[PDB]
């Protein structure tokens, strides 16, 4: 389970970056 | 209808290991835009600091003066809702009434009771009625507890004839996770433990119960501001004479869940105890039983259409049956059955109301129990049985059931009037030439205690039939 | 991870390097997850493990039956 874990990590990082960008542009 | 925005085009349109320079170079800049911080209940479990931060965020957003030393503890800015588990009015209370239900991991009585009391204790009053009158009405709402204890002490036989039925007395404490209530419903033939097996009085939370509230907009009636009458009365109870009385901007507006149909006489009698009648609007004088049966059976009803159309077919002890309702049928009384399809329960101060509510409650309970036979049974064209009967509400709380008695070659009606609150009159009228298919007062009292139309139908088809 | 997103939001709306630490923690967690050894999905792995257990049980039963019935001379 390497490819699935890497994809999950990449998706989590992208989601965290999007959330940080939204928090910085809103508040 | 696709998933191309998760890992295929989401990371490619985010506008690594050495591209995290977005905390100090691009930082030169909770309701519907930033859902990340708003979803604290989903990212982390409901804990002490999480709820304390959510409360502070909601207070800063909607507007509510409240603060503390730091994050980890937060009170409730209200008249007396200030209570910290584990001073501008009352002192810091730590009673079990607001510590039992919300002890460890409760998450229901945290945004409803507070918001409820905030919406209730809100009016155009500026430091004159938002706090003063609110606290006055909260303190005045304590004689009922003494009255409840007095009724419990006096009625030391059983909590069935005085608490639920007959009169008031099935009350509980109104604090924190439980508001004021009363024994509105009095269904005695429900699924019991097989007069409930309880150690003490019920808090009207185990199962189902109504919800009594105390609010008002223009019912500023004279009432006390503190409990004075607290001594044990002679037999049942005693009044509390006020007027130390000001125009407290409040009332006792409860929450009538269903528009129960009542009689004009009951509303007229109650319209002289607390000022005006129990409703100030255009009276929907439509078929009372027709709408009332649907309102009562609407709880269990599913999204599937029924389309009864004044048909009351139901089951039987070991077969199918049928029945009618005589709805929208103008009787010899002249005008049709008065309808009370309304939800206004704006009451007044607790004056001479020792039986102003219990009579209408028993009337509505009998009316509901009448149509109890038709809840979810839908079976037509039943050749066997079909003990069709039509409840003719000619007089107030006066029903009648027709059955094909073998005594005569016709139906057999019986006057069914609710004389007492649970002991209804179940007399009958036979024919000059008819066999003794009419039972005695024993089966009459049995049917009265049962108070179910289907029960009476089965009894007639089995006991009274004897064929 | 709730803590990673919390640290990211803190470093974003505080006015440190929470993003670098979050990325390092995610890489360490991915390495620890891949450290197990099972490259393929665990479904076929469990199927093959059950098959191997059944085969081992059958072989043990056959060996016992062979070493039990010894009455020749």
């Amino acid at each position: 389970t390497r490819e699935r874990l890497l994809s999950a990590l990449e998706d989590l990082e992208v989601l965290s970056r999007e959330l940080i960008e939204m928090l910085a542009i809103s508040r | 209808l696709s998933k191309m925005s998760s890992l295929l085009e989401r990371l490619h349109a985010k506008f690594w290991s050495e591209t995290i320079k977005l905390v100090r170079q691009v930082m030169e800049k909770q309701h519907l835009v930033s859902c990340l911080e708003t979803l604290q209940k989903a990212l982390k479990v409901t804990s002490l600091p999480a709820m304390t931060d959510r409360l502070e965020s909601i207070a800063r957003q909607n507007g509510l003066g409240s603060h503390l030393s730091a994050s980890g503890t937060e009170c409730y800015i209200t008249s007396d809702m200030f209570y910290v588990e584990v001073h501008h009015g009352e002192n810091p209370v730590s009673c079990p009434e607001l510590v039992q239900q919300l002890r460890e991991k409760n998450f229901d009585e945290f945004s409803k009771h507070l918001k409820g009391l905030v919406n209730l204790y809100n009016l155009p009053g500026d430091n004159k009625l938002k706090t003063k009158m609110y606290l006055a009405l909260q303190s005045l709402e304590q004689d009922l507890s003494k009255m409840a204890i007095m009724y419990w002490k006096a009625t030391n036989a059983g909590p069935l004839d005085k608490i639920l039925h007959g009169s008031v007395g099935y009350l509980t404490p109104r604090s924190g996770g439980h508001l004021m209530n009363l024994k509105y419903y009095v269904s005695p033939s429900d699924l019991l433990d097989d007069i409930i097996l309880h150690e003490n009085n019920v808090s009207r939370s185990l199962g189902m119960n109504a919800s009594v509230t105390i609010e008002g907009t223009s019912a500023v009636y004279k009432l006390p501001i503190a409990p004075l009458i607290m001594g044990s009365h002679p037999v049942d109870n005693k009044w509390t004479p006020s007027f130390n009385s000001v125009d407290l901007p409040a009332c006792f507006f409860l929450k009538f869940p269903q528009p129960i149909p009542v009689s004009r006489a009951f509303v007229q009698k109650l319209q002289n105890c607390t000022g005006i009648p129990l409703f100030e609007t255009q009276p929907t004088y439509a078929p009372l039983y027709e709408l009332i049966t649907q309102f009562e059976l609407s709880k269990d009803p599913d999204p599937i259409p029924l389309n009864h159309n004044m048909r009351f077919y139901a089951a039987l002890p070991g077969q199918q049956h049928c029945y009618f309702l005589n709805k929208d049928a103008p009787l010899p009384d002249g005008r049709s059955l008065q309808g009370t399809l309304v939800s206004k329960i704006t009451f007044q101060h607790p004056g001479r109301v020792p039986l102003i509510l219990n009579l209408i409650r028993h009337q509505v309970a009998y009316n509901t129990l009448i149509g109890s036979c038709v809840k979810r049974t839908i079976l037509k064209e039943d050749s066997p049985g079909l003990l069709q009967f039509e409840v003719c509400p000619l007089s107030e709380s006066r029903f009648s059931v027709s059955f094909q008695h073998p005594v005569n070659d016709s139906l057999v009606c019986v006057v069914m009037d609710v004389q007492d609150s649970t002991h209804v009159s179940c007399k009958l009228y036979k024919g000059l030439s008819d066999a003794l298919i009419c039972t005695d007062d024993f089966i009459a009292k049995v049917v009265q205690r049962c108070m179910s139309i289907p029960v009476t139908m089965r009894a007639i088809r089995r006991k009274a039939e004897t064929i | 991870f709730l803590p990673l997103v919390h640290n990211i939001i803190k470093c974003m709306d505080k006015d440190q390097d929470l993003n670098a630490l979050k990325s390092k923690f995610q890489e360490m967690r991915k390495l620890i997850s891949t450290m197990p050894g099972i490259h393929l999905s665990p479904e076929q792995q469990q199927q093959q493990l059950q098959s191997l257990r059944e085969q081992v049980r059958t072989k043990n039963e056959l060996l016992q039956k062979y070493k039990s019935l010894c009455m020749f001379e």
